[PDB]
């Protein structure tokens, strides 16, 4: 979608897996802000949004 | 109410020793006021921060 009407996904009841994303070399740009992606599979969190 | 200058003795002692227990629970800047979320969350060249 346009930037003015950008979408909103709900995520929840997930076993997520984010070592795809980060080993991934298609992302030109990666950067997360208060939690490193290393340790993004030990953590839990009770709702996601994208 | 007359052993009220023996009982204020321990009154500022009990404030002083509360007052202490209260700041573990500040963040100070920080993004947490816990030492383990920080080390469970964060890069360790990060975390020192």
């Amino acid at each position: 979608a346009s930037v003015y009407a950008w979408n909103r996904k709900r995520i929840s009841n997930c076993v997520a897996d984010y070592s795809v994303l980060y080993n991934s070399a298609s992302f030109s740009t990666f950067k997360c802000y208060g939690v490193s992606p290393t340790k993004l599979n030990d953590l839990c969190f009770t709702n996601v949004y994208a | 109410s007359a052993l009220g200058k023996l009982q204020d003795v321990v009154n500022q002692n009990a404030q002083a020793l509360n007052t202490l227990v209260k700041q573990l629970s500040s963040n100070f800047g920080a993004i947490s006021s816990v030492l383990n979320d920080i080390l469970s969350r964060l890069d360790p060249p990060e975390a020192e921060v």
